[PDB]
């Protein structure tokens, strides 16, 4: 039943520590031949391993970070952790902990990787870098009418508008309805806000007989909205 | 006069024979050592010979186990025993790569195919257990020169009431005839394995034990039958020295490619230390293997016999048999008229029977053995020989 | 360090096709590579390790090869749940120095398909604060490219809206579009009428829906 969990989504200002710890559950972080290694992905781009810590307490780190990075290992909690110093907007991305399949040889003084490979991975954590503060959003309904009926189908949703950091959770009927729903990426406004639409297509015979609400999410700020969307 | 010392001309000759002194472990199955690995118990092959023509036959499955574990999203009989091949500084490695990686080292550039493709497998430390006695057994294959190193240690599982009469992984020690180049090595081998331990099988002789300046027949054998050399040779291995004591937690470990469930599969958490049936004396006119569990400490020149052991190539033979040991033996101990306690030559005179010596008519040396004397040692139950009791205080 | 390149950047093939991707190390690195799948918003999930072991649970269409500096994925048929990034990855020293390729990005060919447009008009919650928004709706369309234009009283509008549009859908690989026209308060009651026009490869006609304030 393996699951590993980041801690939550936030800023992070610029020149100081970043801090993640990821929570293993189903399983446990005293398992010989697996490190707990953290892995990176800026918005947009690829993917960069950060370093691992093993049950042991001995620990890999990317050569070209190695300075910046130290991992630790709780097997008590069964948690791990990392902590990033001195980071710059270069460090705004999705951090991943996950699960490696470690196995290396050694012999008259080189050793050779068998295995290094990610076989569990969490959620993903946005970290943003910045030193702006956050903000949370204000929740709008996107009402179903006939200027949102087009055929056999119909529309509604929820415009979430001007809240920063980014992510926002948005689910619908606390994650009962999700079929015909699209949430969209979120646009930067000119203001440095961050503003998103969710949208559900239902059939339009069908349009008064469910209720729907979004349930809106902004762990940066804690805020926590639902909002009924009403003919 | 006659010594009253005895003498064996064979004790040099007849040490790689000892199983028990120089391999001290399990033949057909060899798990004489113990070690830990991150708080887990495991048993690892720690015999000091090399087993020619060894391996693994899985039942129910034309995969060799020399094919890498199956791992992932296969069954675990699409796989063999072998490391994942994903490393070619680790396992597979030729014998011209062997050579190149250890070009540098004076010592390793010394070591003979086998002996380097040993020291090759048996020096990889896991990077968690650099404190550690587990070292993998390796399988060198003579004609494909290519040494493989297996990734785990198990050798038979033929117990389970699911091995039983088609979809599990049931697996047994065997000499298969496609297995007649390899040679399945320990972390103990020794690199002068050449010296020290038995190959090839030994043409005009069958093993016997000395008795006071003769070598006489084994006593106490079992006779089974066998169409030639390399079936003796193989049921002989059937019954050698062995250090042999849920499948569905065993197959996720493989689909999961847990390391420690993989290593430790097929083992229970005793010891034959080489003790066994491991030698036999095959008649190659009556189609007769003699196999016994007693070490042999003498040959028997005889045209019709061949000497083999379980750990012994399953068809090489080395047809010279030694005609000039005792009457090389009898001029080295002359130097020491007192003529040695050994009463079978080629050279007749140089016995001086009491009475006229007796030709071997299946002796290709023409060895002629005094029998016309006082003996003051003799056979035992079990294949034992002892002083006789007159002598035994004196001695 | 050792680098990974793969290619091609992008790929457009029809569901039952065979893909291939192609995973090069700028040095040889054995067979110690993995490859990964990552669907939008989503980690990545393992399919291969040692370049050519399919991982337990990865469905049996997925399968790599090579060795040295070139290697493959191939899916043997395409499905359009199979819509994601793929990364390869090696990991050939230890102690483990892992890098990944850029990743090849997959996406399903399918038939045209206009979209369905709707707009919103600004909430009555919203106009309390001083903003309005319009939101303009397009939804499972085929292919990507899409242009919608805002006109207030038949006057196109510039600088005041933005836009973004999903990734492709896993069942039928359509996309959908929003773009927001937002407006101050005052600025927006001063006009009657609102509408988005929508050009499309799959419209005939530029479609435009439309709304009056009241």
């Amino acid at each position: 039943q393996l699951q590993l969990q980041e801690s939550g989504p936030g800023l992070v200002k610029p020149s100081e520590t970043l801090s993640l710890t990821c929570t293993v559950s189903g399983g446990s972080v005293s398992s010989p031949g697996y490190y707990w290694s953290w892995i990176r992905q800026p918005p947009g781009q690829g993917l960069e391993w950060i370093g691992d810590i093993y049950y042991r307490g001995s620990s890999n780190q990317n050569p070209s970070l190695k300075s910046r990075v130290t991992t630790s290992v709780d097997t008590a909690t069964n948690q791990f952790s990392l902590r990033l110093s001195s980071v710059t907007a270069a460090d705004t991305a999705v951090y991943f902990c996950a699960r490696s399949r470690g196995e290396g040889y050694c012999s008259f003084g080189t050793c050779y990787t068998l295995f290094y490979y990610f076989d569990y991975w969490g959620q993903g954590t946005l970290v943003t870098v910045s030193s702006a503060s956050t903000k949370g959003p204000s929740v709008f309904p996107l009402a179903p009418s006939s200027k949102s009926t087009s055929g056999g189908t119909a529309a509604l949703g929820c415009l979430v508008k001007d809240y920063f950091p980014e992510p926002v959770t948005v689910s619908w009927n606390s994650g009962a309805l999700t079929s015909g729903v699209h949430t969209f990426p979120a646009v930067l406004q000119s203001s440095g806000l961050y503003s998103l639409s969710s949208v559900v297509t239902v059939p339009s015979s069908s349009l008064g007989t469910q209720t729907y609400i979004c349930n809106v999410n902004h762990k940066p700020s804690n805020t926590k909205v639902d909002k009924r969307v009403e003919p | 006069e006659r010594s009253t010392r005895m003498s064996n001309p064979w004790k040099a000759f007849m040490e790689k024979y000892d199983i028990e002194r120089t391999h001290s472990s399990g033949v057909r199955v060899d798990l004489g050592e113990d070690a830990e690995v991150e708080n887990a118990k495991y048993r690892i092959p720690a015999g000091r010979c090399p087993v020619f023509g060894k391996g693994i036959v899985i039942e129910n499955s034309a995969v060799s186990f020399l094919k890498p574990v199956a791992t992932g999203d296969q069954r675990l009989k699409d796989g063999g025993f072998a490391f994942p091949n994903a490393n070619d500084h680790i396992s597979p490695m030729t014998l011209e790569n062997l050579k190149a990686r250890y070009k540098d080292n004076v010592e390793m550039m010394k070591l003979n195919d086998i002996a380097l493709c040993r020291t090759h497998a048996a020096s990889f430390v896991m990077a968690g257990d650099q404190n550690s006695n587990y070292r993998h057994p390796a399988v060198y294959d003579e004609k494909e020169k290519t040494c493989h190193m297996l990734y785990l240690s198990a050798q038979e599982n033929m117990g389970p009431r699911y091995c039983s009469p088609d979809a599990v992984f049931c697996f047994k020690p065997d000499k298969d005839e496609s297995f007649e180049n390899l040679v399945y090595l320990s972390k103990n081998v020794r690199n002068d394995w050449d010296k020290k331990c038995p190959r090839k099988n030994l043409g005009n002789a069958k093993f016997g034990l000395w008795v006071d300046g003769n070598c006489e027949e084994i006593p106490y054998v079992k006779e089974v039958e066998a169409k030639d050399l390399r079936e003796c040779n193989r049921i002989v291995f059937e019954a050698s020295a062995s250090d042999q004591p849920d499948y569905q937690k065993i197959q996720q470990g493989f689909r999961q490619n847990n390391r420690e469930m993989i290593k430790s599969a097929f083992l229970p958490v005793f010891k034959s230390k080489g003790r066994g049936f491991n030698w036999a004396n095959f008649d190659s006119v009556k189609k007769k293997c003699y196999i016994f569990n007693t070490k042999p400490t003498c040959l028997i020149n005889d045209k019709n016999f061949i000497a083999t052991t379980a750990l012994s190539h399953p068809r090489e033979v080395d047809l010279e048999f030694p005609c000039s040991i005792y009457k090389d033996e009898i001029e080295r101990e002359i130097k020491k008229i007192v003529l040695p306690r050994i009463f079978i030559s080629n050279d007749k005179e140089s016995i001086k029977c009491p009475c006229e010596p007796e030709h071997i008519s299946q002796s290709t040396c023409n060895f002629y053995v005094c029998n016309c004397v006082e003996k003051r040692a003799e056979i035992k139950e079990n294949n034992q020989v002892v002083i006789k009791e007159e002598f035994r205080d004196y001695y | 360090e050792i680098v990974m390149t793969q290619s091609p950047a992008t790929l457009s093939l029809s569901p039952g096709e065979r893909a291939t991707l192609s995973c090069r190390a700028s040095q040889s690195i054995s067979k110690t590579l993995a490859w990964y799948q990552q669907k939008p918003g989503q980690a990545p999930r393992l399919l291969i390790y040692s370049a050519s072991t399919r991982a337990s649970g990865v469905p049996a269409r997925f399968s790599g090869s090579g060795s040295g500096t070139e290697f493959s994925l191939t899916i043997s048929s395409l499905q359009s749940e199979d819509f994601a990034v793929y990364y390869c990855q090696q990991y050939n020293e230890w102690p483990p120095r892992p890098t990944f390729g850029g990743g090849t990005k997959v996406e399903i060919k399918r038939t045209v398909a206009a979209p369905s447009v709707f707009i919103f008009p600004p909430s009555d919650e919203q106009l309390k604060s001083g903003t309005a928004s319009v939101v303009c709706l397009l939804n499972n369309f085929y292919p990507r490219e899409a242009k919608v234009q805002w006109k207030v009283d038949n006057a196109l509008q510039s600088g005041n809206s933005q836009e973004s549009v999903t990734e492709q859908d896993s069942k039928d690989s359509t996309y959908s579009l929003s773009s927001t026209l937002t407006l101050s308060k005052a600025d927006y009651e001063k006009h009657k009428v609102y509408a988005c026009e929508v050009t499309h490869q799959g419209l005939s006609s530029p479609v435009t829906k439309s709304f009056n304030r009241g």
